């Protein structure tokens, strides 16, 4: 808790430019891959 | 043998697409289904229905009235006199001028 | 009547961001952004007073969600105190309402907007 | 409307179409701002004496932005003392063009004084 | 009825209640000139419709 | 390339949120190193 969590937070979304934009060229609807990657993961599946 | 007052709005709702009212298109739509309706059936007019573009406001305030508006004219002095609200006042037309 | 000065819009603020929540997909992330597109307002003022936005804005946001009572903003003139019933600041419901207004319907107009053409003078 | 913009931008980034966003938003601004209803208050059961001090409460406020705010309690009076003249006291309506405004550059602020008239700017025959 | 009101820093003489009038107005307002413009011409088309 | 106009991105707001650049990049700095420690974690071994 503190000043550096929002910079820490916006750091984790940044870092996901690389899947979206896969999503992007590839057609796909993005958010939906982000988010249920985001979640498969929350499953204990460490690779999707 | 349905009703015909939900005919005018069922395919109004087509027109409203792809432009900047189709959120608004719920209170919008009761205005232009009854403005048509004022209007007779056998002579159906375009010239009828013009909208003046006032600036101002959002596009949600506006308000159908039967009646017409017209924008206050030039308006030598005398203006701001009268009571600008009447109960029932008699409107008359002039080509008339009344000046000396 | 209303109470602005990052009042409305904090209130105005936790409003939405707990629809958002009760809201699932593209709508979600919408509704958030209408959330922090208000939130700019008291950012903006307390960015001009001075004033930390980061206690502000978690101020607000922290205390509104615990009390419902919708008058505290952000003080920029520097009083201990941030409820604005003391404070003498009154503001109409008209006119905190057409910036909303105006803005939303304005913007729906700019994103539509895909072929610009500009004829050189 | 820079702040819808500024957010709207990213979300285009993140994938979404225009449109969808557009939708959004206004959803948004309908809850906001009804919920704002829900929690207004109505200043109108008072009595014109209380009445008559909400009048400087936001009178000051618009002031307060300005450079007239150097005395904010004076100069409020003349913004509350000309609309009590056009006030009805029932179903009343404000009628703006009854109310006039000219300012003379001579002097300083502080003398300007309200008055009940009409201001020439010419002289006798 | 008839009231005159301020729509907007424009005096415009509204009249009301005209039940027998075989015409109609429309008072659409917008944030900007545009909005006004694209609005009209949208319930142009509407009316064209119906 | 494309995670840096990311985190310029994410650093775009932070300017106008009223947090020192020097924070904000300390932050990152503390970030990596913390996301390096957790590739080291999921880093599966192979062998030659
Ligand atoms: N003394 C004050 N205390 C708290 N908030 C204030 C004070 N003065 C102004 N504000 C807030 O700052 C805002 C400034 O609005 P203002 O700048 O006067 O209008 P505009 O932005 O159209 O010029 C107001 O909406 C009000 O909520
Ligand atoms: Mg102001």
């Amino acid at each position: 808790e503190g000043v550096q969590a929002f910079i820490w937070q916006e750091f984790a979304s940044a870092l996901e430019v690389i899947p979206t934009t896969l999503a992007e060229n590839a057609g796909l609807n993005s958010i939906k891959v982000v988010t249920e990657l985001r979640s498969k993961h929350e499953n204990g599946e460490l690779n999707d | 043998k349905s009703s015909g007052r939900e005919l005018l709005e069922r395919c109004a709702r087509t027109a409203m697409s792809s432009k900047l009212i189709h959120n608004n298109a719920d209170f919008f739509v009761k205005m232009c289904v009854d403005a048509v309706l004022s209007l007779d059936r056998n002579d159906l007019d375009d010239k009828l229905i013009g909208i003046k573009k006032i600036p101002g406001g959002a596009m949600e305030e506006s308000l159908f009235i039967n009646g017409v508006a017209f924008k206050k004219t030039f308006s030598y002095a005398g203006f701001e006199q009268q009571p600008k609200k009447f109960n029932n006042p008699k409107i008359l037309s002039l080509n008339v001028e009344l000046e000396l | 009547v209303v109470y602005g000065g990052g009042a409305a819009e904090v209130t105005m603020s936790l409003a939405v961001s707990e629809e958002a929540d009760k809201q699932r997909g593209i709508d979600q992330y919408a509704f958030r952004g209408f959330a922090q597109a208000l939130d700019t307002i008291p950012m903006t003022l307390a960015e001009n007073s001075g004033l930390d936005p980061i206690g502000t804005l978690s101020t607000l946001k922290s205390k509104q969600l615990k009390e419902k009572i919708s008058n505290i903003g952000v003080d920029c003139l520097g009083y201990g105190s941030n409820d604005m019933k003391e404070l003498f600041v009154v503001d109409p419901f008209i006119g905190k309402k057409q910036q909303i207004l105006l803005a939303t319907q304005l913007c729906r107009m700019i994103l539509k907007i895909d072929n610009v053409i500009i004829s050189g003078k | 409307a820079s702040a819808l913009l500024d957010q709207a931008l990213e979300l285009i980034q993140k994938g979404i179409h225009p449109i969808k966003i557009a939708n959004g938003f206004d959803e948004a601004a309908k809850l906001a701002i009804s919920k704002l209803e829900e929690t207004c208050d109505d200043i109108s059961a008072s009595n014109d004496e209380l009445f008559r001090d909400f009048l400087l409460r936001a009178a000051k406020t618009s002031l307060g932005s300005k450079i007239v705010s150097k005395d904010h309690d004076r100069f409020a009076e003349m913004a509350v003392e000309a609309v009590i003249n056009v006030m009805d006291k029932d179903r009343k309506d404000v009628d703006f063009d009854l109310i006039k405004m000219q300012g003379r550059v001579g002097g300083s602020i502080s003398d300007s004084k309200l008055i009940n008239g009409v201001i020439l700017d010419k002289d006798f025959s | 009825l008839f009231e005159e009101m301020q729509i907007g820093s424009e005096r415009y003489n509204l009249f009301q209640g005209c039940p027998q009038a075989k015409t109609c107005t429309l008072l659409l307002r917008g944030g900007a000139e545009q909005v006004i413009a694209e609005v009209e011409r949208s319930l142009h088309d509407a009316i064209m419709i119906v | 390339v494309i995670l840096t106009g990311a985190l310029l991105g994410a650093a775009e707001r932070l300017l106008n949120k009223g947090i020192h650049p020097t924070i904000i990049a300390d932050s990152f700095q503390s970030a990596a190193k913390r996301s390096v420690d957790i590739l080291l974690e999921m880093c599966h071994k192979v062998s030659l």
